[PDB]
């Protein structure tokens, strides 16, 4: 069964390095090309990288000529893509993709997330969005670093009617998000929330309360 | 550079329904070394269409292409659950390879309107120098609102910053949340807090408000 | 414009071998180019061969291959030994211009072989 698996990811300051690997199971990896793709958050596919098959011809995007490099270790079956000089603008979702015989990219990586950022790894802050006097309440998880953080309400026993929003990129380089809930209004005194922030990044659990 | 312009940004149909995609290319595109890629939130793409119109393995028989030169279309024959998601088209037969800027089939449903709630600066927050006011807008559709925010009836600008939900999987419908970021000297010169929410199913836009201490 | 051209059809040898001339056209001007023979059945591809070779050079298929293969310019004469009936088939003539850039594919409309003795 055809299959990439991409590791390598994660945070580096601007003007540094960082290597992706691409590991390839399932076909005679010698046979094919393989190219690199990133999808920055928010925005759609952009073709990075390309590689022959014994790996003496490459090609790159015009955004990144000069700064990476592509590479193949076809006795280990693994892909490779070195970045250097990185700049906030290449953060994305790498994905690594293989080229059909035919010529499209018919099996792809699962991506790994590359953040470019002078920004400090930090835990979230969490704030609670209280009800008002069915209604609506929430947290607001302010200021962490870097994506991803991960909300649940009451422990995963509340679902219906949860709305975790995407991040935001404050100015501050910092991320935050909200989760938000509707609920019965009459359940207000009776039933008690508490939504669960996970921050793995730095290694963090915070659990608050939100109350009237 | 071959640049491909897919059209419409946005397809809003309803489950069943046939779905027609564009894709038109800068210059004559190889002979047919087009494909078309689908993408589902928080997964990888994956080709359904290659060479204009022929399937990947595995790809039903509802999806198909047609084409020539500059200007492709696929095409989708009725509509499952499973379709709706972003179709990016490709031309990959010299360098650099380019993609569209995608197209997204999202469910039409019937209008629903917002309901708005606003949610003033938390007492801790407020203990630590930021104060950040939340509005919500609450499972509505179609997609397109406006709010606009309105700190002692003065509308503000460049202190806001939205983020919307993707469409619900059960009701097919979407949610907001404005937050309004101020320092806390500057909250505390201020009473009324307000947020001003324009929707298509909305009459009149809504304003839920709020005061500084009740 | 890739554009990449082939044969209809050819009969192979009855000792199973079958040639097919098929050239292609380069909007530029490219040094490295690598030629694949790929089969066409029906769902699958299959790679019959490839090689790669300098513009000007012999054509030269240090695989081991079924191919040999003549190069005259913009164009390569392939020949594909040990065929048998079971072969008879489409068989897709593939090109990538490699250097300089940019990288081209070209794909041909194919070649049916038939193998009968
Ligand atoms: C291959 O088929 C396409 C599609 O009809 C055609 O336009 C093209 O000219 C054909 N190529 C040759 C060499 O006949
Ligand atoms: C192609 O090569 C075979 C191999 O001997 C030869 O017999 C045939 O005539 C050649 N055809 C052309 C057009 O070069």
């Amino acid at each position: 069964q055809v299959q990439l698996v991409e590791s390598g990811g994660g945070v580096v300051q601007p003007g540094r390095s960082l290597r992706l690997s691409c590991a390839a199971s399932g076909f005679t990896f010698s046979h094919y090309t393989m190219h690199w793709v990133r999808q920055a958050p928010g925005k759609g596919l952009e073709w990075v990288t390309f590689i022959s098959y014994d790996g003496h011809n490459k090609y790159y995007a015009d955004s990144v000529k000069g700064r990476f490099t592509i590479s193949r270790d076809n006795s280990k079956n693994t892909l490779y893509l070195q970045m250097n000089s990185l700049r906030a603008e290449d953060t994305a979702i790498y994905y690594c993709a293989r080229t059909g015989w035919l010529g499209p990219f018919d099996y792809w990586g699962q991506g790994t997330l590359v953040t470019v950022s002078s920004a400090s790894t930090k835990g979230p802050s969490v704030f609670p969005l209280a009800p008002s006097s069915t209604a609506a309440l929430g947290c607001l998880v302010k200021d962490y670093f870097p994506e991803p953080v991960t909300v649940s309400w009451n422990s995963g026993a509340l679902t219906s009617g949860v709305h975790t929003f995407p991040a935001v990129l404050q100015s501050s380089g910092l991320y935050s998000l909200s989760s938000v809930v509707t609920v019965p209004s009459s359940s207000l005194g009776t039933q008690t929330y508490i939504c669960n922030v996970n921050h793995k990044p730095s290694n963090t659990k915070v659990d608050k309360r939100v109350e009237p | 550079e071959i640049v491909l312009t897919q059209s419409p940004g946005t397809l809003s149909l309803s489950p069943g329904e046939r779905a027609t995609l564009s894709c038109r290319a800068s210059q004559e595109v190889g002979e047919s070394e087009l494909a078309w890629y689908q993408q589902k939130p928080g997964q990888a793409p994956r080709l359904l269409i290659y060479g204009a119109f022929s399937r990947a393995t595995g790809i039903p028989d509802r999806f198909s292409g047609s084409g020539s030169g500059t200007d492709f279309t696929l095409t989708i024959s009725r509509l499952e659950p499973e379709d709706f998601a972003v179709y990016y088209c490709q031309q990959y037969g010299s360098s650099p390879w380019t993609f569209g800027q995608g197209t997204k089939v999202e469910i039409k449903r019937t209008v629903a309107a917002p309901s708005v709630f606003i949610f003033p600066p938390s007492d801790e927050q407020l203990k630590s120098g930021t104060a950040s006011v939340v509005c919500l807008l609450n499972n509505f559709y179609p997609r397109e609102a406006k709010v606009q925010w309105k700190v002692d009836n003065a509308l503000q600008s460049g202190n806001s910053q939205e983020s919307v939900t993707e469409q619900d999987s059960k009701d097919s419908t979407y949610s907001l949340s404005s937050t309004l970021t101020l320092s806390k000297a500057d909250y505390e010169k201020h009473k009324v807090y307000a947020c001003e929410v324009t929707h298509q199913g909305l009459s009149s836009p809504v304003t839920k408000s709020f005061n500084r201490g009740e | 414009a890739m554009h990449v051209a082939q044969p209809a059809v050819v009969l192979a040898s009855s000792r199973g071998i079958a040639s097919f001339v098929c050239e292609y056209a380069s909007p530029g001007k490219a040094t490295e180019v690598r030629v694949t023979v790929l089969r066409q059945a029906d769902s699958q591809v299959t790679e019959v061969c490839a090689a790669t070779y300098m513009m000007g050079n012999e054509l030269t298929f240090l695989d081991d291959s079924i191919c040999t293969g003549t190069s005259s310019g913009n164009q390569v004469n392939l020949t594909i030994q040990g065929l048998r009936a079971m072969d008879t088939g489409l068989y897709i003539c593939k090109v990538e211009l490699m250097y300089p850039p940019p990288y081209y594919l070209g794909i041909g409309n194919g070649t049916q072989i038939y193998v009968i003795d």
